[PDB]
C-alpha cells in the first residue's frame, strides 16, 4: 500500500555539485536561500564535529517549513537516526518537561555496535580418548582431552576441546545426534535440538528438532545493531531477573519514564565511549527535528538553551510558524516567532519567502502527478489561479476529490468543470470566515 | 566415567515410511492394522484389507489400488503386529 | 422486545442517501435536505474508501442543528473501522492529551492478518508415550515426547476428550467427552462442557484472519496484554515502542503480505473545545504516512481559542484551518422541516394529522428543530393517555404549554429568583 | 574519544596565576578580569570547604560568559568534588515536589570519602585441585618471590567453581568475603584447545600472597539517602524519580552518621558545588526554601546565574532585581559580569576557530569580529562554522571574506530576522 501521506513528494534538497539551488531540487521548488542552508547544515550534520548546534526554520505559513525538512532528513539518509518532535509532545502528565525534552535529545543520537562471535555447531558425535592418569600424581583414570565431533552440511570436523567442558555437556541433554551451539571463549554449550533428518512424521513434538547447520562448523557471525543512547537508557533504567517483579498489582503501572541525569549521563556515557576507542560501536549523533517550537513553554526554552550548551548534545532543527506572540507560561511577554529573545541568539534563521504563483503551479502539477493522476492545462491554470487567491495548501487537496468526481464522470483527467465544481461544494477558511 | 560419559552408538537413522495405498510420503499410521497411510481412501482400504484378512486364517489374495507404471506389489506381506481392535 | 440500542437522536438515518453519481436525493436513507454537504459527505466517503492518500481532514460547519451530526453519523453508516470520539474524551488524567489523541488515531485505523498454521484435532481414546488420536474418518497414533507427556499431565487430558494440538506444542483441550456425560447425570463440570466429534482428515490447516487496528501498541507495551486490553491499558505509549517497532513491523507484513492496513475514519465532534496543544500536535500528526481520515464538527464562529486568547474562524487556529476543507450545512426550509418530521415520526411510530404536521412544523421554524422532534413523541404520548388513534392539533398543542423553549423559557426568567 | 566540542569546549579551565592575578588570555578564557578572579577566589573557597551555605550570583548581560565562567570553574574544580550543574526548571517534577528536588540537588554535590581497610590475596593459581563428591581442595598461589599452597574450604571450593578459575589465572581474592575477582592471565592454555585464545597479562606482585591492609577508598555521595528509603534502591538510583521519602528518620538519621564516621576516621566529607543555571525560573517558593535550605552545615557552595535586571518574581505579581526576592538576593553575593570588547571579541572567535580546527585570513577575522561585535558573540561563532563548511564545500585551505560575507546572508541574525519579519506571518 503506497498510502501517500500528505508531503510526500520531497526526496532531497536536491542541490547542484557546487551546492546552489535549482527548481527542480529533487521534489522540492523554490526557497533557494533556505534549502542552501539547509545544505550547509546537512553538510554540518554530515560532519559530526559540532553538538548542540540549534538551526530555526522560520517562516509564514505554506512556506514548506516541515517540507524541507523531511526534504533534509532524507538526504540524510535513514543510517542516521531522524527523531521528529512537535511542540505538544513535550506536555507530559507522567514525566517532567525537560526530562521528555532529554529523552528526546538522546533518542536523537545513534550508536551501530558491532559485535563478533567465534561459534561451532553441528551434530554431535562425543568421544572421550582414555588417557593415563594426572603425571604429576599417581595413577589411575584421567581425561586429558574431549573430543566432540560436529557435523555440518558441508562436512564432518572434530574439535579436540578441553576436558573441563564435560561438565556442560552432561548438564545439557547433549547425546549424539543432536545440534549444539558451541562458544570460542566462553564454551558454554546450548543445544539446539534434535536434527530434523530424525524428525520422523509419527513423532509428535515441536521445538525440539531442528535443521542441519549450512556451511562450515566454524562460523564467524558478524552482527550490528543500532540503538539510540535512549535505548540504551531505558534498558538500564528497569529492572530484569527474577526479583518478584512478576508481581501484576504493584508492577504492572510499567510507566516509570522517570529519569535521573546521573544514570542518564556520566556511566552510560563512559560505556560508549569505552566501546568507541575498543572498536564495538561507532557513535552516530541524528537530529531532532522540532516543529511548532512556539508551543513550548518558557520552563522548556531555559532547559533548551543549557542542553545545547552541553556537548552530548544532537543538531536541533526548530521550525517555528507563528510571528511575534506572548511566550507561552508568561504574562504578556511578547518576543519574536513565540520565542524567548534568548534562544532566538543560539539559533541559525533560515527565512522562506512566500512561494511565487510559478512556484504554486509548480508544487500543483508536482503534487498531481505524485498522485498519479492527469490534469489537463485549463484545470491546472485555475488550480494554481484558487492557490494563489487562498492558501496554497487548499490546492492540493482538491486534487484528490477532483480525480474522483472526474473518474465517477465517466472521463479521466481532471477537467476545468471539476475543479469548478469541487470550489463550490468544498472552500477553504478565508471564505468560510463571512459568518 | 560411564555416567557422565554415555558412549552409545548413533540414533539410527529411522526408516522413510510410504503409504501403500498411493505410495506417497506417510503422514498417519493406522492403529489396529499398524501401517502407515496418508489419506482417508488408503484408511478405508487398510481397514477392508484387514477385516478381510482376520476373516479368515490368511487373506489368499492382495488388496490393488493406485497402480503405477511398474508392478504394483499390492502389499499384503505389509504385517500389522498390532492384535483385534479392542 | 426492547434491546441495547433503540431509537435515538440519529437512529432515524440509515446511512447517506446518495445515487450512483454521488447525485444527492431529497429523502432515501432516512436523512433530507443538505444537498450541496451531502455531495461533500459522499465525495470524502469515496475518498475513504479509495486509500490512495493519508493525511486528509474534513471540517463540517454549520449553525446548530443543521444536520451536521446527522451527516456525520449517516457517512459512518454508509461506510471497515470507525471511531467517533468528542474534545472531551481525548481530555484524560493519567493520559496528556497528546498521548490520548494519538491512541485515537492509531485506534481509527484497521489491519487484517492472516494466520496459517497446521492443527491436528481428535477424540482421544487412549494414551500411553503415545497417543491414539480418534477422528470420524480415521484414527492415528503419535509418540509422545517429554513436552507432550508433560502436557497431557498438566492439563488433566483422558479418553474421549476431543483435544487439539498444533506445532508449539500448544496442546488444547477445547471441551469434554462426547458420548461418556451420560454417566455424568446430576452434576457437570464448569468448564467440562461437551462437543461433536470432529471430522475429516485428522491433520489439517487452517486460514485465518485476524482483525485489529493499529492500536496494538498495547498489546506490545507490558509483559501482560490482555489485560490493558479492556480498561484505559498503559499511559506512557513511549514513542520508540510505538513508531521503531509496531510501524516497522506492519510494513514488513505489508510487503510480504502478512497483514493488510485499512484507513478507517476519526470523527471528532465539537473540535471547538481543543486546546492550542492538541491541534498543534494534529499539524504534524496528519503529515505521517499512517494517517486517518479525520472529520470534525463545530457551532462556533468567531469564538475564543480554547488556552487562548485568540480569536479564529470556527475557534480553532489558522495554521489548521489551511488543512481542512470547510462543509458548511444549510439551515432547513419549510419542506425540508416538515419532511425530517414526518421521517421522525415514521420512525418512532407516531402517526399525526395533516395539520398536526402543519403546527409542528411552524414550531419547529419558530423553535429549535430538535424541540419540534421531541414534542412528536410528547403529543403520541398525550394521545396515548387519551387513548386516541392520531395525534391531533390539540395534543401538540397541549404540550407546547407543558414543555418549554430556550426562547418562552428565557422569556419567562423574569422571575430572577 | 568522540564527543563533539559544543558551545563551552573552548574553555578548559580559569586561567590564574599564583597570586590569583587574572591573565589576559589562558585555558580558553579571555577578558573579563574582575569576574575571572572572583571565580577564582570563590573556587579556592570550595576546595577549602570550611564554611558552610556560601552562595553566588553571576549576573550581566547576556553572551558575557557566565555559563562559560560556570563551566571554567567547573573544570578547575577537577574530579573527585563534585558538581551538579542544573538547570532553573528542572526541579519541577510531577513525581517530587520543587523542596523535594532542591533537597536532592543539594545532597547531591556533597560527598564523603569512606575509608575501607581490605585484605586481598594474590597470585598465580598453579594448582588449584579441587575433589568435587559429584568437598576437598586446595589452592597454590605464586608470586615472583614467594609461593604458598593453602588448603581450600567447602564454602571456598563453591565460590572458585562459580568463577571458572583455571591454572595461570590471576586473580585477587578478598580473604574478608572470599570474593573472586580475576584479572587476567599468565600464559596461554596448552596450546592445544581449538579455542579461548586470549593475551597474556604482566605476572602478580611479589608480596601478593597476602596484601595486609589494602587501603580502598569508596567515595559516594549525600544522596545515599535513596539506598535507605525503599528496599530496592537500584530502581531509585537509577531511574525513577518517584522518590517522595520521609525527611524524618533518613535526613537527620544519615546525617548524624555522617558526623559519626566523621568523628571516628571512616569518611571524611568534601562539599562540592550546585550551579543552577537560569535560577530566575524558581518558583518564589523555591526561592524561600533556598534562603533556609542553605543554612545547613551540609549545604554545598550555591552558584547561581541570571541574565536579568528588573524582572517579576515567578509565582507571585510584584518583581525583584535579577528576578530573586530581596531576601535571598541580598544573602548571597553577586559578581557582575563587564561585556567583551573588540579585541577579546576577536581572540575569543580565534580561539574558537583554533578549536574547531579551523582557519581564516586576517581580513575574515576582522570582518567576523565586526559582525559578533554587531550582532552577538554565539552568533558569530555560528558563522565560523558555517563560513568553515562552505570552504571545505567549496575545496579552499582557509576561510576567505567571501565565505563569511555568503554565510552572513544564507544564515540571519535575530535582529535582521525581526526586520524581515514585517510581512505579518501571524500574531
Ligand atoms: N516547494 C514545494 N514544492 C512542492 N510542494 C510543496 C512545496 N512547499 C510546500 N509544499 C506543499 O505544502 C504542503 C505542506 O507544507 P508544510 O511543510 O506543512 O508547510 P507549513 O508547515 O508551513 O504549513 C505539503 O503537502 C507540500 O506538498
Ligand atoms: N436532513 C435531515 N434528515 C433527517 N434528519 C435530520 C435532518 N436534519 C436534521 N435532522 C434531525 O435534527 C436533529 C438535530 O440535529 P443535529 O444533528 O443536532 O444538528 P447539528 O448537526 O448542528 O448537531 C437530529 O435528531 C436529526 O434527526
Ligand atoms: N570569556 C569568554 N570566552 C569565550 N567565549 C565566551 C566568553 N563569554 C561568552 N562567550 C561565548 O558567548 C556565548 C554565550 O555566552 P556565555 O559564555 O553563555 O555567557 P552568558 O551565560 O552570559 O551568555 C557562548 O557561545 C560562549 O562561547
Amino acid at each position: 500500500t503506497q498510502r501517500i501521506a500528505s508531503h510526500s513528494h520531497v526526496k532531497g534538497l536536491g542541490l547542484d555539485e557546487s551546492g546552489l539551488a535549482k527548481q527542480a531540487a529533487s521534489g522540492l521548488v523554490g526557497q533557494e536561500n533556505a534549502r542552501e542552508a539547509c545544505g550547509v547544515i546537512v553538510e554540518l550534520i554530515k560532519s559530526k564535529k559540532m553538538a548542540g548546534r540549534a538551526v530555526l526554520l522560520a517562516g509564514p505559513p505554506g512556506t514548506g517549513k516541515t517540507a524541507l525538512a523531511l526534504a533534509i532528513a532524507q538526504e540524510l539518509g535513514s543510517k542516521v537516526p531522524f527523531c521528529p518532535m512537535v511542540g505538544s509532545e513535550v506536555y507530559s502528565t507522567e514525566i517532567k518537561k525537560t526530562e521528555v525534552l532529554m529523552e528526546n535529545f538522546r533518542r536523537a543520537i545513534g550508536l551501530r555496535i558491532k559485535e563478533t562471535k567465534e561459534v561451532y555447531e553441528g551434530e554431535v558425535t562425543e568421544l572421550t580418548p582414555c588417557e593415563t592418569e594426572n603425571p604429576m600424581g599417581g595413577y589411575g583414570k584421567t581425561i586429558s582431552h574431549v573430543i566432540i565431533g560436529l557435523k555440518t552440511a558441508k562436512g564432518t570436523k572434530q574439535l579436540k576441546l578441553d576436558p573441563s567442558i564435560f561438565e556442560s555437556l552432561q548438564k545439557e541433554r547433549v547425546e549424539a545426534g543432536d545440534v549444539i551451539y558451541i562458544e570460542a571463549n566462553s564454551g558454554a554449550v546450548k543445544r539446539q535440538g534434535r536434527c530434523d533428518t530424525y524428525a520422523t512424521e509419527f513423532d509428535l513434538e515441536a521445538e525440539e528438532y531442528v535443521p542441519l547447520p549450512k556451511g562450515d562448523v566454524h562460523k564467524k557471525k558478524e552482527i550490528i545493531q543500532d540503538v539510540t543512547l535512549h535505548d540504551l537508557d531505558v534498558a538500564n533504567a528497569r529492572p530484569q531477573g527474577g526479583q518478584d517483579i512478576l508481581s501484576m498489582m504493584g508492577q504492572l503501572m510499567k510507566p516509570k519514564k522517570t529519569e535521573i541525569t546521573d544514570k542518564l549521563r556520566g556511566e552510560i556515557n563512559k560505556v560508549v565511549n569505552k566501546y568507541i576507542d575498543q572498536g564495538i560501536a561507532e557513535l552516530v549523533p541524528g537530529v531532532l527535528f522540532v516543529d511548532e517550537v512556539h508551543m513550548l513553554d518558557i520552563e522548556c526554552f531555559t532547559y533548551l538553551h543549557r542542553a545545547l550548551e552541553s556537548s552530548i548534545a544532537p543538531i536541533v532543527i526548530f521550525a517555528s510558524n507563528r510571528g511575534n506572540c506572548v511566550i507561552r507560561g508568561t504574562e504578556d511577554i511578547t518576543s519574536p516567532h513565540g520565542i524567548p529573545l534568548d534562544l532566538l541568539d543560539r539559533v541559525m534563521i533560515i527565512r522562506t519567502m512566500l512561494y511565487t504563483p510559478q512556484e504554486m503551479k509548480q508544487i500543483i502539477k508536482i503534487r498531481a502527478q505524485t498522485e498519479g493522476i492527469n490534469i489537463s492545462e485549463e484545470a491546472l491554470n485555475h488550480l494554481g489561479e484558487i492557490g494563489t487567491k487562498t492558501t496554497l495548501r487548499y490546492s492540493v487537496q482538491l486534487l484528490t476529490p477532483a480525480n474522483l468526481l472526474a473518474k465517477i464522470n465517466g472521463k479521466d483527467s481532471i477537467e476545468k468543470e471539476h475543479v469548478e465544481e469541487i470550489s463550490e461544494l468544498f472552500y477553504d477558511a478565508k471564505s468560510s470566515a463571512k459568518i | 566415567f560411564e555416567e557422565w560419559f554415555p558412549q552409545g552408538r548413533p540414533p539410527k537413522v529411522p526408516v522413510r515410511e510410504v503409504c501403500p495405498v498411493t505410495h506417497r510420503p506417510a503422514l498417519y499410521r493406522d492403529p489396529v492394522t499398524d501401517i502407515p497411510y496418508a489419506t482417508a481412501r488408503a484408511f478405508k482400504i487398510i481397514r477392508e484389507a484387514y477385516k478381510k484378512y482376520i476373516t479368515a486364517h490368511g487373506l489368499p489374495p492382495t488388496a490393488s489400488a493406485l497402480g503405477p507404471g511398474p508392478p504394483p506389489p499390492e502389499p499384503l506381506p505389509g504385517s500389522g503386529p498390532r492384535a483385534l481392535r479392542q | 422486545v426492547t434491546r441495547i440500542e433503540r431509537i435515538g437522536a440519529h437512529s432515524h438515518i440509515r446511512g447517506l442517501g446518495l445515487d450512483d453519481a454521488l447525485e444527492p436525493r431529497q429523502a432515501s436513507q432516512g436523512m433530507v435536505g443538505q444537498l450541496a454537504a451531502r455531495r461533500a459527505a459522499g465525495v470524502v466517503l469515496e475518498m475513504i474508501r479509495e486509500g490512495k492518500i493519508a493525511g486528509r481532514a474534513v471540517l463540517i460547519a454549520g449553525q446548530p442543528g443543521t444536520g451536521k451530526t446527522a451527516i456525520a453519523m449517516g457517512m459512518a453508516q454508509a461506510l471497515t473501522p470507525f471511531t467517533a470520539i468528542a474534545g472531551s474524551e481525548i481530555f484524560s488524567l493519567e493520559m496528556s492529551k497528546t498521548e490520548a489523541l494519538t491512541q485515537a488515531f492509531r485506534r481509527s485505523i484497521g489491519v487484517r492478518i492472516k494466520e496459517e498454521t497446521e492443527i491436528i484435532e481428535g477424540e482421544v481414546v487412549e494414551i500411553q508415550g503415545k497417543l491414539t488420536l480418534k477422528t470420524t474418518e480415521m484414527e492415528t497414533i503419535y509418540d509422545l515426547g517429554t513436552k507432550m507427556i508433560e502436557s497431557l499431565t498438566k492439563d488433566k487430558v483422558q479418553a474421549g476428550d476431543v483435544i487439539t494440538i498444533d506445532k508449539a506444542t500448544g496442546k488444547i483441550s477445547k471441551l469434554g467427552r462426547s458420548f461418556t456425560r451420560a454417566r455424568d447425570y446430576d452434576a457437570m463440570g464448569s468448564q467440562t462442557k461437551f462437543v461433536q466429534c470432529p471430522d475429516g482428515e485428522l491433520q489439517k490447516r487452517k486460514e485465518v484472519v485476524h482483525t485489529v487496528s493499529l492500536h496494538e501498541i498495547d498489546v506490545i507495551n507490558s509483559r501482560t496484554q490482555g489485560f490493558l486490553a479492556l480498561f484505559s491499558g498503559d499511559t506512557g505509549e513511549i514513542k520508540s515502542e510505538v513508531r521503531e517497532q509496531i510501524n516497522a513491523k506492519v510494513a514488513e507484513w505489508r510487503e510480504e503480505g502478512k497483514a493488510e492496513i485499512i484507513p478507517g475514519v476519526l470523527f471528532i465532534d465539537e473540535v471547538h473545545m481543543l486546546d492550542i496543544e492538541s491541534f498543534s500536535f494534529l499539524n504534524r500528526a496528519l503529515e505521517s504516512d499512517m494517517a486517518p481520515v479525520l472529520i470534525m464538527a463545530t457551532n462556533r464562529g468567531i469564538t475564543r481559542i480554547r488556552g487562548t486568547s485568540y480569536q479564529s474562524p470556527h475557534g480553532i487556529p489558522i495554521d489548521l484551518l489551511d488543512r481542512l476543507l470547510i462543509v458548511s450545512t444549510t439551515p432547513y426550509s419549510e419542506k425540508d422541516t416538515k419532511q425530517i418530521l414526518r421521517i421522525r415520526c415514521e420512525e418512532e411510530d407516531v402517526e399525526m394529522s395533516e395539520d398536526a404536521y402543519t403546527v409542528l412544523t411552524r414550531i419547529g421554524l419558530e423553535t429549535s428543530l430538535r424541540y419540534a422532534i421531541q414534542l412528536i413523541t410528547a403529543a403520541s404520548l398525550v394521545c396515548r393517555k387519551r387513548k386516541g388513534t392520531e395525534v391531533q392539533v390539540d395534543d401538540i398543542k397541549r404540550v407546547y404549554s407543558l414543555f418549554l423553549d430556550e426562547s418562552r423559557s428565557t422569556q419567562y426568567m423574569k422571575e430572577y429568583q
